């Protein structure tokens, strides 16, 4: 029957004097002929679940580094009991079924997922019923196709081809200038912009802003809910979402009064222009664009207490005393993530 | 000469015909990709710069096989003083990308396209390239 | 339903109307061409048979055309001319300003031909539209290449290059690499393949190596075909799938090969025409392939010419001599081409 | 030490595994195919020898896309004193190809694949490709 919980201890006792720290060899050889289990009268039947359940789970939590095991000579008609030895022992390399009454393959269909280097099945009543060893290396190659040696015979090179696909994503970096008089320049420009932006009276935005100056909002789709981008719900704009033009015309502010009008209804806000990660997508003699990513706190409202973050785009024409225009405007606005929101301020 | 709207309509079809071919191109067939920019045309890839053709290519090949999948776009036509006589437009698209070995992410992108004429036939090349992950930091 | 002369005097006023300098035909106001009034000729454009009629003369006499004018001939229906792509595909230019078509969809039907230039001016479609740029784009659908609409040029049109390649490399002959692996691999495919062709195979006992390999291969196709008789010792391990039987087509040792190409019918082949690829060289191995023709002589095969792609991996023997270790036939009907130039 | 059926049964699993990696690749992901062909493998395309894996990329680079649709294959374990210590195969197949802007043609196509031992694991490589199409004449 069940084992008493002061004979598990012995067991595992047992098993540690059997375990070998060196070759990382745990041998469970006739386990119930052991001298010592049969001196304590304590009875263990390996081919029975509760004893194999009880010797996977000291495995697990006693020894979970081993690299091969021996269960030769314990009678084992059915395999499907210790099908959890994949996740028991993972590092397992090496396993020995020798001498047991298994006549069938089929058996080690539940061992199939972890990958031993070398196996053992001789002496088994299945071993006999295959004519050539053709057929028994590909029934056995098809459950392990890693493994080197199958009883004691090393084995034809196992049939791998590596694609060699790539995994490695390139360094991420955080801000990009390109040349310094960009990085002066631009930043510069965006802490007028923003102080600014962030004053409650962005009028001021009319010197930068070009005459036929184009700007527009976008939002991440929402699967209304009065969720917290509900205030920018109404302009944003989706050219995939919304194929109708004369709105799409519309939802895009063409001149500079329209754009500052329509910037003066958004509400008030507090950017963290030290965060900022700025971009330069391209720069030539007649323009020069970048890419602005944040996040912002609003002043205003219920919504205010909420923090959002934002991907701004700019394209810029030169102006007089080393200022630089606008010609085009975008503003990308989600709520801010978790990582964004505990690095909000310094 | 001709009406500002129009710019708009025609930006738009540009746009979203555009994601479809660089995005589609992209996920199938990465090795054809890089033609689409110009040589002048410049990368910035999480702050990774890339100019030239041959970098371009290189770099591209370089990337693990992609899967994007778009959320929302959207599109401006651009200010003649930036590009005289040249016309060219803005587009930009916010989307998850699954890269090959690399877990699914989200992501925003901006393009500068700009029309080149030919005698024979007329095609739009990308004068620019900025891409970012919204949690590049992680 | 015109007579065959008012077809010819028809032909004329076109000619007429015709200008070979800038290959503009113009058939503005048919109707009302005074030549055709005065010969008591009536054509009517908006009718199906006189356009069928008209458009047959444009194929016939000039399909060099690259554009035309229909212009003021009051036309309701665009599918009567749809024809118009097949009669004129060098076509560039059109004109339709002036006329009847109460709809943009009626351009649908003429989306085919390509144009540069296109005028819808005065029609009673152009009301619908709103803005400019709902008509540009609803004309844009049905023609995306033009540049042109109502003589007001366009935004450059839309459209992006992959540059896909489409262009193979130009096919060579025969590939040796250096000289010696072409005087060296042709003299022992002349000796083999004399040998081969004499009837008694057993001169070949000498080139192939102790456990030298061979198999046989053809075309998947059913009874009675030309190669039904090499079907019977044919090869395929897509099509086989079960192990002990593939192993029995595969002959391990030169014996066993020998004999087997002894049951192979006589052949008869043309050395002058093989076309030779050396795939690989080294040291220890050279392999080569051997696309060419052959002729038996004996059997239901007689008088046919069947085509053959053979490869060998050959190890060195002395004094420039090749030992064959593997041996793969593939034999397949000749085609015409091949039949043509099968020998001198 | 080991059966000669075994070879021949292991030759036909290679076989069987390698035409649809390769010609999958070669159909989907054209970019990573050259990764399976050694450094000193030679591809003798239509008479035209291409050497060296960055030639081989470039090469297989300029190609059209392609859709490969193969009737038959046959296989042959090789012997040892062609590749001393060194287990191989031999691999012939035969099918239609359809290359972009082509006409569909039939091909003949064999490989020399030598396996591949590191302590870490073990990889099957090609030795040596060639590739010709029945009516190469015209």
């Amino acid at each position: 029957n069940e084992l008493k919980p002061e004979q598990v201890e012995q067991l595992k006792l047992i098993m540690s004097k059997r375990y070998d720290g060196s070759q990382q060899a745990l041998d469970l050889k006739g386990l119930r002929s052991d001298p010592d289990l049969v001196a304590q009268n304590i009875d263990v039947v390996l081919n029975r679940r509760s004893c194999m359940a009880a010797t996977l789970r000291i495995i697990e939590e006693n020894i979970p580094e081993l690299l091969s095991l021996n269960l030769s000579n314990n009678r084992l008609y059915r395999l499907d009991d210790m099908s959890s030895i994949v996740q028991k022992a993972p590092n397992l390399k090496i396993l020995n079924l020798s001498g047991n009454e298994l006549k069938s393959e089929r058996e080690l269909d539940k061992i199939k997922g972890l990958k031993l280097e070398e196996l053992w099945l001789d002496g088994n009543s299945l071993c006999d019923t295959f004519r050539d060893q053709s057929t028994y290396i590909s029934a056995i190659r098809e459950r392990f196709p890693k493994l080197l040696r199958l009883d004691g015979h090393e084995l034809p090179p196992p049939i791998a081809f590596d694609v060699e696909a790539p995994t490695t994503l390139p360094p991420c970096k955080g801000s990009y200038f390109g040349t310094e008089n960009l990085k002066s320049l631009v930043l510069h420009f965006l802490q007028q912009y923003y102080a600014i932006y962030d004053s409650g009276d962005r009028q001021g935005l009319l010197d930068a802003y070009h005459d036929g100056a184009c700007c527009s909002l976008s939002i991440p789709f929402i699967p209304p809910a009065r969720s917290s981008l509900a205030e920018y719900f109404k302009d944003s704009r989706n050219v995939k979402k919304l194929k109708d033009p004369t709105l799409r015309f519309r939802l895009l502010k063409h001149t500079r009064l329209n754009v500052v009008a329509f910037l003066n209804e958004l509400p008030k806000t507090q950017h963290d222009v030290n965060s900022f990660v700025v971009d330069i997508s391209a720069q030539t003699s007649t323009l020069l664009c970048f890419s602005v990513n944040g996040v912002f706190k609003e002043v205003d409202g219920k919504s205010r207490d909420s923090l959002r973050a934002f991907t701004r785009t700019f394209i810029a024409v030169p102006a007089s005393n080393s200022g630089l225009c606008i010609v085009n405007d975008e503003l990308f606005v989600r709520n801010a993530s978790s990582e964004e929101i505990q690095r909000a301020f310094a | 000469s001709v009406d500002f709207k129009t710019y708009v309509d025609q930006a738009c079809r540009a746009a979203e015909e555009f994601v479809n071919v660089y995005y589609t191109t992209m996920d199938k067939r990465r090795r054809l990709l890089s033609r689409l920019y110009m040589g002048t045309a410049t990368l910035v890839w999480n702050g990774n710069a890339v100019s030239g053709q041959e970098s371009l290519s290189e770099f591209f090949e370089m990337l693990p096989s992609s899967e994007f999948q778009i959320s929302v776009v959207d599109c401006q036509p651009v200010h003649d003083e930036a590009t005289p006589s040249q016309t060219t437009v803005l587009v930009v698209i916010c989307g998850s990308v699954k890269f090959e070995g690399n877990k699914q992410r989200d992501f925003n992108q901006n393009f500068i396209l700009t029309a080149q004429a030919s005698p024979s036939n007329t095609v739009w090349k990308i004068a620019s390239d900025c891409f970012r992950f919204q949690d590049w930091a992680s």
